[PDB]
């Protein structure tokens, strides 16, 4: 396994709703961090992207 | 009783079915004192030796007067023979009493010393003999070296392992694949093993070695008037500077060096040559040999035959020569460590036999390269 | 005495101390005009300049 | 990469010629790889002995 996708369907922005985070797996004892965030289309509040 | 824990630890570490554990008990100062008060200190004996079996901390024919440890063992058994307390010298102890003039009847100790050897026969099993905690020098009250007590051991039938020491060792492995381990030697020490056919001559150079030696203590008692004195043997530790000893090995196929810079050479049979830590030189000679350089900057010569090299993704650089025949170098024996994964990730090695180099830490240091 | 110590892997952004310890005696002291003598010991790092 | 003396290194010692007591001296150096590379290095200490 390379990465874990984590969804936040109720993230609030004035024009977008929903957020998914890309998390590569930690190496050894290193800390776990997020690197990229995926988003839905614009103008779709409360779209629950990432449910 | 805390000795049960250490006997159990030794039994677990060696994968031993049971541990024998010769123990040596010097006469208590109370007993010798009482022998002085009574006046009959003559016929007493100062050192007594007991032997038991110990499985996980609970419970062999020996003659102290002749230097022979005779233990019986059965095939498939995998026991261990250790010395819990320093083993005394061979031979029989004798005592007398001399008038010594105004001083009242002082001088007492002497040892016959017809033999200067301890002989250990193990029988028929996969026996482990731990030759540490054995006296290697005997001296008088004047501090002069009389004899170098030497150890002779016989192996029998199965795979036998002996862990060496500073004493002059004549190890007869008998049948089976046998091993001698010099892993107790420090970093400042070294061995140089040379082959004389089927026999091995081992020259050990120990710098500031620490060795048990047996002398003669002296306890004295006044009893309201002119003094009567006694003496007794006394094992002790001391560092004797530079020591050179020449061991002899027969029917031994595997040798492990110490923590120093060793030079180990094999013969025409199949050998397991391990160097351990330090900048060791290993040469296998003829036959199909297995060669483990260990840590340090090792130079390894395989010779003829099909040889096996075992590596460990270390930080040092090694020099490896295969010789004639089809040879193999293997890097998969060891599991990668945590810091290796942290610093390098999932990258292993870059090997190229045209260039003749194997890079164990590519793009992180350029000098961790094995030349083959 | 020139003590040379070889480290096969000196890591990135890591550090260590190297103490040099021994006992002294004062039978070598020269009664010069100055009331003191300095004992200087130098430690310098080498590497493959090529 | 830099090498520096460190504070705990002995700064001062004094003695009386009428007394023959000895003393312990330590020179502590600190070595750091502040660069972006890891390399094998060698440390050389010159020690006045006699
Ligand atoms: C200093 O290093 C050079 C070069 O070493 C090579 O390149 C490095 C980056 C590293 O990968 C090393 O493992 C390489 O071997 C040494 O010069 C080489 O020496 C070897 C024998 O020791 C010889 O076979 C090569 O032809 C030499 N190459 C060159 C370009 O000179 C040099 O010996 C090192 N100096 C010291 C004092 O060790
Ligand atoms: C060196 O010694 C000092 C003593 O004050 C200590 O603080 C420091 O951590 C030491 N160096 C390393 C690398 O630990
Ligand atoms: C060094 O000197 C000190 C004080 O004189 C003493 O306590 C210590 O044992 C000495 N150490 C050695 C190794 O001589
Ligand atoms: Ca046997
Ligand atoms: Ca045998
Ligand atoms: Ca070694
Ligand atoms: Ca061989
Ligand atoms: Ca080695
Ligand atoms: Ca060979
Ligand atoms: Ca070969």
């Amino acid at each position: 396994t390379d990465l874990v996708l984590i969804g936040a369907p109720h993230y609030y922005e004035q024009t977008r709703g929903g957020q998914v985070s890309v998390c590569p797996l930690p190496r050894g004892r290193a800390r776990w961090q997020c690197d990229a965030v995926l988003y839905g289309e614009q103008g779709q509040p409360w779209g629950r992207f990432g449910a | 009783d805390g000795l049960r824990k250490m006997l159990a630890d030794l039994q677990a570490g060696w994968n031993a079915s049971s541990v024998i554990g010769v123990q040596t008990t010097e006469i208590s100062k109370s007993a010798l004192e009482l022998a002085a008060i009574t006046g009959n200190a003559d016929n007493l004996k100062s050192v007594d030796v007991f032997v038991d079996r110990f499985v996980q901390g609970e419970r062999v024919v020996l003659d102290v007067a002749a230097g022979g440890i005779d233990i019986a063992s059965r095939k498939g058994e995998r026991p261990a023979l250790t010395f819990i307390t320093p083993l005394a010298a061979p031979g029989e102890e004798q005592r007398r009493r001399t008038k010594t003039g105004k001083s009242e009847f002082t001088t007492f100790v002497e040892i016959v010393g017809k033999q200067d050897r301890w002989r250990i026969r193990d029988g028929a099993a996969d026996t482990t003999i731990d030759l540490a905690k054995v006296v290697s020098q005997l001296v008088d009250a004047n501090g002069v070296l009389k004899h170098s007590i030497k150890l002779d051991v016989i192996g029998g039938d199965g795979d036998d392992v002996v862990l060496a020491n500073a004493s002059r060792i004549h190890y007869d492995g008998g049948a089976g694949t046998n091993t001698v381990s010099y892993a107790a030697l420090g970093r400042q020490d070294s061995i140089t093993v040379s082959a004389d056919g089927e026999r091995f001559n081992v020259r050990k150079q120990l710098n500031n070695a620490n060795v048990y030696r047996e002398g003669v203590a002296t306890q004295t008692t006044a009893y309201g008037k002119r003094t009567e004195n006694v003496q007794y043997r006394h094992v002790e530790l001391a560092r004797v500077g530079q020591l050179v000893e020449v061991d002899t090995l027969e029917h031994v196929q595997h040798i492990i060096g110490g923590a120093g810079n060793d030079s180990i050479t094999g013969n025409a049979h199949d050998n397991f040559l391990a160097g351990g830590s330090g900048d060791d030189r290993l040469d296998g000679g003829a036959g199909n040999d297995t060669l483990v350089g260990g840590e340090g900057q090792n130079t390894v010569i395989g010779g003829a035959g099909d040889d096996v090299f075992l590596q460990d993704l270390g930080v040092w650089s090694n020099q490896l020569d295969g010789g004639a025949g089809v040879d193999t170098v293997k890097y998969n024996v060891h599991q990668p460590s945590e810091e290796r994964l942290e610093r390098m990730g999932d990258t292993g090695i870059h090997a190229d036999l045209q260039k003749g180099t194997v890079e164990k830490w590519p793009a992180l240091n350029l000098f961790s390269v094995d030349h083959v | 005495q020139r003590i040379q110590c070889d480290i096969p892997f000196f890591g990135i952004q890591e550090e260590f101390n190297a103490t040099l310890k021994g006992n002294l005696s004062f039978d070598w002291y020269i009664k010069t005009s100055h009331n003191h003598l300095l004992i200087v010991s130098t430690a310098e790092i080498l590497f493959n300049d090529s | 990469m830099v090498v520096t003396s460190h504070g705990v290194s002995t700064k001062y010692l004094n003695f009386t010629a009428s007394e023959n007591t000895s003393r312990v001296m330590q020179h502590q150096y600190q070595v750091s790889n502040l660069g972006q590379r890891s390399l094998p290095i060698s440390l050389v200490f010159l020690v006045p002995v006699r």
